[PDB]
DNA sequence: AGCAGCTGCACCT
DNA sequence: AGGTGCAGCTGCT
């Protein structure tokens, strides 16, 4: 028995894009007509602060460099003048299923795998992954450098059953802190409904809507499009941020990045924080891999002992492997 | 390695990137101080390609440079 | 060679999924032949038993929507495939490259027979709609009926009925129902004009019919010389390049009832033009005709200037 | 004689390509056995392969790689009617397609290494002694070499077709119908890939090319493709299918054919006043340059003021037809007629451009529309015509401007009678 | 007798290309205003995260490998922010003699195979694999991934006999499942018109729309494009979805082979539910081929013994053969 | 008493 | 996201 040559795996929780909208704290029980934030442009003028190469560290040269400055336009969003809140909105689905690939080639390879993962549920339940990301809704996470310095972030999370809601939640996010997984009784009721849609008895659907109360005209910090090319023809646009619709937004990925910000098991520290799962689980702010596949800890070779050899890990490993797996992506030759 | 044609030059970012699955890097094209364009090309493109990724840039500038400093007609 | 009694409009024909190619030097719009088999496919089928005989087309392409995409760091183009089924070892396929686009033309049908005689023309144009509404144009299928509802029925028009000016009264009429697309015509004159002032140089002739349809650009004496008009390739028709075949000594044909031979593709240029810069209507109709002694079997558009 | 010292140098080159996959356990005992083979039998064992080979014009292959079937070499006759393109004309042109495994197109690239130098391309056969002592085998055994070059050249292929080509039934006059295979001519796309490949580059093409941004003209004739397409001929080894599809590395190009507007854009009729008014004018991309085209062409001289008078007659009903297709693709492409705020005369030009009367619009104001055909929209046209057609006293106290704007109001009056077969 | 050296079949079940467009739901009777799902790009950053070769396995190179942005842009295709229903629509012609070749070379054969057809169709009509095509119709099988997670499946399936609704049917796609075959009173109606439609009887033409209850602003996925690569040259978009005239939608192969997935008579087992009739009957996602040559249920081997050889398969290799007939495609040596 | 197929290997740029 | 052939091969009789 050996791993299949492709395998691949549909993702669970699917996000979609969140939407940037403005108003002011204490109406936000009535925001539903708060006007987007909109994305401008401006002219900056950029300095010299580079490291230089010591090769052009002559001082006329450099004040040369400083009296010819560079200009560019730069696309921003802020808050109105007169909004102090920032409202961001997604929509999240949990399907269930997760251990069924949506590709494979070997039927042995999946029938050890559905079978493994099968064993996997019937020890524990999805209540430690549910639970996780629960926390990661409830803190505001997915605001990424809008949580960052706000005086108070409060997330309404609906579940959706039908047109209308079913049930409603009420966090006061910078409570729930970034760093621990407390215990609450709305959060755990919140980890039941999200570890019964990841295990195929229900349909979850829910909104998720944060207000952060940031400041009058403040700046907002939504998702950033890539530029290849610059010249004259443009207005040297130099930073495009991501809108739908003449609206500030983030894109769905950086929502899902940010939910599944739940791996405290990776070998190098804990004191750090939880990280994203990923294989070989790395940070591209740090630009370092944790759960290097020289330690034994990587999601390749813990999948291939645990399926293959059956040698099943730890608890927590087991937990890394299946949250990989309702992470998805293409694992194969 | 940058590239010099006559007082244009056009160097690499010093760390690429990788666009589709390939490695690129930035080159920005200058006119002395002044910054005139950025374009991402790939690795594995010689030197004739960098140069005629630019050229029209180049020709447009010449163009411009020549329409705008023309000397003057008496008839 | 043969004037029709009458035209029947096929108001507008959307077809999905038609063939590109349809040449070894072109990529276009299909050539004119697969609408000249069309209706001899059509006469086959619902013309025989009508005593009505159809002769030619015109194809005006209101629309056209290719499936192609620019490779981004090129100027030229490539086409989008399709996902083939795996061999029976379940390897994987060997890739053809076949080229899909989406049409929406209209067709001008000639008739000579019993038009008006033995049936009415609004059940004729109805029948003739029915049949071609279950069939497929140029390797692609004719698209069927959507929320379009209003562009369904025909016009069976008679052509030398009525006084002249009346006659010029009715096909402007008509030509008002085909103004969005642009008609399709041969220009083997105007080909044979500027091979014979271009051999002045040179006696090459695909030469030309290269240097016909380009963006010529000649210096300063920085202009584009140009054409008049919508000059375009068409495959002209074909060829032989062998002798006839007897309809059992060459193996694998698709009957052994009808001869067989080996061809090649003619060559030539065709014109796009405003449907109203035409005075007379039955100009547009692309008729094939054989001339089995050698191997010229064409299409083209006789009788249009 | 010295030919097939020539030959014998060849062959140490195939020997060389042998050489680099070397291997220390057994790649000597291997390469020793294969080297003597060659250096004794080179002749002997490329004849074996030469049999397989075909030199043809037209071929099966691109059509479908599965395909096995006739690939026949010849060059058509000359057609009788006028007008036509082919690979007949070329014959001088022509180039030798090679079909057969790739072990085989290694012997026909030695074949065609033969061919050079000497008299030996058509010297194969028809020579013994200059040919056998080159060669350095027996008569007979030269006899047996000339004989395998003889069939290598000749068609060997017995006369059928497959079932993955076309094979279209072509209709007879008053009477049944004919099939006809059409095979893929692969001398001909490679002439006219040639001919394309030269034209997009060379020093020639890169001159006139730079010659354009620097605007220094010297003669020259510059040429331009838009938009070809690529095919790729079957997988990504392109010799499988010819030797041809290796040089040309399995793609070949192909020049538009398309319609004149195959990109539709929507176009914004709607309800601004300044929109309406700007609209009035309507001067679009495509419009645009022929625009500039024919003003360029005004200050033209008596010597081709006939041709010039041509070409600007033809360039003003293209211009009219355009307009006549813009206002009909507009017209078809709104859905409703939509009120404008504050939009006079836009609305005005807009109503002799106008579709039915829709839900919001007036039964009174549609009847009133439906009442009055819009000539009086013409002669605004014709006063756009008047924008378009610059004139002075160099044209009006000339007699030329003055049959130019008389052929400019015959176009516009045949616009104005086509408007106006519409309404009313 | 032999087979003919060419054998053609033009298909039936002619599908078109399935459009998109969204709205909300319980306006799905006023959906033919509903504005068009369009296509849109947006750009990804991602990690590592495929396996690593044994050679690569160097945590220096890892962390040097990661420390380059891998960026991406990619065509993607949303909800609307406001709408939760996703609402596709195609058309199906259905022409009937399904027995004839568009080409054969031998004339007896081909009177051999008309009659044997002729035959079958006198056994017993086109009910089995009529009612199987009304099921792939009644379950939404052609909503590939949009039909996965959603909540309510709706499809309205419209007769058009004149320029008019001749009937209509109205089912509840997630009732019927994807796996068996029901039998229903309607179903079984649109499966008499359909058998009558491949009897050549008629002409039938349907109009089928089908509605997906899936969120606000969530995801769908319409066909993707082939590109092949420009190797030596710029990197490509990595993801190109197919657009009619700037809608998003779905392939007419697409549809087609979501339409004959009936085959439950594989012998390789019969749990793993229906697959799509093919000579070699090979499913891509598996990337195995069921029916093979080596034993005697491919369709091939099948019709040589039906037609040349007189030997009558059992009644559902005879359904089997005949959906390959009705399925169309180019057979011969 | 062979036959036909069949799989597998190798070529090659 | 190759066609080809042919050597060898299986075989059970």
């Amino acid at each position: 028995l050996s791993t299949a040559s492709v395998l691949a795996f549909e993702r669970k929780l699917d996000p979609s894009d969140a939407l940037m909208s403005a108003g002011a704290w204490a109406q936000r029980d009535a925001s539903q007509e708060w006007p987007a934030v909109t994305v401008r442009e401006k002219s900056v003028r950029g300095t010299i602060s580079n490291r230089l190469k010591t090769k052009d560290r002559d001082p006329a040269k450099l004040d040369a460099s400083i009296q010819s400055p560079n200009l560019q336009t730069v696309d921003v969003a802020n808050l109105p003048s007169d909004a102090d809140t920032l409202k961001v909105r997604f929509t999240l689905r949990v399907l269930g299923g997760a251990g069924t690939p949506s590709a494979c080639n070997d039927a042995a390879y999946r029938d050890k795998l559905l079978q493994t993962v099968a064993t996997y549920v019937n020890e524990q339940g999805f209540a430690e992954l549910a639970r996780r990301y629960a926390h990661n809704l409830a803190n505001a996470r997915f605001l990424w450098r809008n949580r960052v310095g706000a005086e108070a972030v409060e997330v309404r999370i609906n579940h959706i059953r039908q047109g209308e809601v079913a049930r409603t939640w009420r966090f006061d996010a910078l409570a729930i802190g970034l760093r621990d997984f407390k215990a609450d009784a709305e959060l755990d009721a919140l980890a039941e409904l999200i570890a019964s849609g990841l295990s195929g008895s229900g349909h979850v659907l829910l909104e998720v809507v944060a207000f952060a109360r940031i400041g009058d005209g403040q700046e907002v910090f939504p998702s950033q499009e890539l530029i290849l090319d610059k010249g004259d023809k443009k207005g040297q646009k130099s930073k495009t941020l991501y809108s739908v619709r003449d609206a500030a937004a983030i894109h769905s990925q950086k929502i899902g990045n940010a939910l599944r910000t739940i791996d405290t098991w990776y070998p190098d520290e804990d004191g750090l924080g939880p990280i994203a799962v990923e294989p070989y689980g790395s940070v591209t702010s740090q630009g370092k891999a944790y759960r290097q596949p020289k330690q034994k800890l990587d999601f390749y070779t813990l999948l291939d002992n645990w399926v293959l050899r059956d040698e099943a890990p730890a608890v927590e490993q087991q937990h890394y492997v299946i949250a990989n797996l309702i992470r998805g992506g293409v694992f194969g030759e | 390695n940058a590239i010099h044609i006559g007082p244009f030059s056009i160097t690499p970012a010093a760390r690429g990137l990788h666009y589709g699955g390939l490695p690129h890097h930035q080159w920005t094209l200058y006119y002395g101080p002044r910054e005139m364009a950025i374009k991402t090309l790939p690795d594995s493109y010689t030197s004739s390609e960098v140069r005629d990724e630019f050229s029209d840039i180049i020709a447009e500038f010449v163009i411009d440079a020549r329409h705008r400093y023309a000397p003057d007609v008496l008839e | 060679v043969t004037d029709p009694e009458a035209l029947l409009l096929l108001p507008r024909l959307s077809i999905q999924n038609a063939n590109a190619i349809s040449s070894p030097l072109t990529w276009g719009f299909p050539s004119p032949g697969a609408f000249t088999g069309f209706v001899h496919a059509l006469q086959r089928r619902v013309g025989i038993s009508l005593d009505i005989e159809l002769d030619g087309v015109g194809i005006v392409c209101h629309r056209f929507e290719a499936q192609i995409s620019q490779p981004a760091g090129k100027r030229t183009k490539v086409f989008n495939l399709t996902r083939n089924p795996l061999n029976r070892d379940g390897s994987t396929a060997a890739i053809v490259e076949e080229g899909r686009a989406h049409l929406e033309v209209s067709l001008l049908l000639g008739v000579h027979g019993d038009g008006l005689d033995d049936h009415p023309a609004q059940e004729i144009a109805r029948q003739v709609q029915e049949q071609a509404g279950a069939m497929r144009l140029a390797g692609g299928s004719i698209l069927p009926w959507c929320n379009e509802r209003f562009p369904a029925p025909n016009a069976e028009l008679l052509m030398l009925g009525g006084s002249d000016e009346q006659r010029r009264k009715n096909q402007r009429r008509l030509t008002r129902r085909l103004l969005p697309g642009f008609a399709l015509v041969s220009r083997e004159a105007l080909l044979q004009q500027h091979l014979e002032t271009l051999r002045t140089t040179l006696p090459e002739a695909t030469t030309l019919d290269a240097l016909l349809d380009l963006c010529r650009i000649n210096f300063e004496p920085w202009q584009v010389r140009d054409k008049p008009g919508w000059l375009v390739p068409i495959p002209a028709g074909y060829n032989a390049l062998s002798p006839l075949y007897l309809p059992g000594e060459v193996r694998n044909a698709r009957d052994r009832e009808t001869p067989l031979r080996f061809v090649e593709n003619l060559f030539g240029l065709g014109e796009w033009l405003s449907p109203h810069r035409v005075a007379a209507l039955s100009d547009l109709l692309w008729y094939h005709h054989a001339e089995p002694d050698k191997g010229l079997y064409r299409w083209s558009t006789p009788r249009f200037v | 004689q010295e030919l097939r010292q020539f030959i014998e140098s060849f062959i140490q080159e195939r020997l060389q390509g042998k050489l680099d996959k070397l291997h220390p356990d057994e790649d000597d005992k291997r390469q020793t056995l294969l080297a003597t083979h060659r250096r004794e039998a080179w002749l002997a064992d490329a004849a074996r392969r030469v049999g397989q080979l075909q030199l043809v014009t037209h071929t099966l292959k691109p059509i479908h790689p599965d395909a096995r079937g006739s690939n026949l070499h010849s060059l058509p006759q000359a057609p009788g009617q006028p007008g036509l393109a082919g690979s007949h004309e070329l014959g001088d042109r022509l180039v030798s397609d090679v079909v057969g495994n790739a072990a085989a197109l290694d012997v026909f690239k030695f074949l065609s290494l033969q061919y050079q130098g000497k008299n030996l391309l058509n010297w194969l056969t028809e020579d013994s002694a200059e040919a056998v002592q080159a060669l350095s085998d027996n008569a007979e055994q030269a006899r047996e070499w000339r004989q395998a070059f003889i069939g290598i050249t000749a068609v060997k292929g017995a006369p059928a077709s497959h079932s993955l080509a076309k094979q279209l039934y072509f209709p007879l006059p008053g009477s049944g119908y004919h099939l006809l295979a059409p095979l893929f001519p692969t001398s001909l796309v490679h002439h006219v890939h040639a001919l394309l490949r030269e034209a997009r580059f060379g020093d020639a093409a890169k001159a006139a090319r730079e010659a354009r941004s620097r605007q220094e003209s010297w003669p020259h004739g510059f040429s331009e493709y838009p938009n070809l397409a690529i095919q790729k001929f079957g997988g990504t080894k392109p010799q499988n299918i010819s030797q041809l599809n290796s040089e040309r590395y399995g793609e070949n190009w192909l020049l538009p054919s398309l319609p004149p507007h195959w990109q539709r854009q929507d176009q914004r009729a709607p309800i601004r006043h300044s929109s309406v008014f700007e609209h009035d004018f309507g001067r679009s991309p495509e419009v645009s340059r022929l625009t500039r085209t024919l003003q360029r062409l005004l200050a033209k001289t008596r010597h081709n003021n006939f041709t010039i008078r041509r070409y600007r007659a033809q360039l003003v009903g293209q211009i009219c037809d355009e307009a006549l297709q813009y206002a009909a693709r507009l017209r078809e492409l709104e859905p409703g007629w939509s009120a404008t705020p504050g939009c006079q005369l836009h609305d005005a030009e807009q109503l002799w451009l106008d579709p039915l009367r829709a839900q919001t619009d007036e039964t009174f104001l549609q009847r009133r529309l439906r009442g009055d055909w819009p000539a009086e929209v013409g002669n605004r046209f014709a006063n756009w015509l008047n924008r378009a057609v610059s004139s002075d006293s160099q044209i009006l106290g000339s007699p030329e401007a003055a049959q130019w704007s008389q052929e400019l109001s015959k176009e516009l009056t045949m616009f104005k009678e086509i408007l106006e077969d519409e309404r009313d």
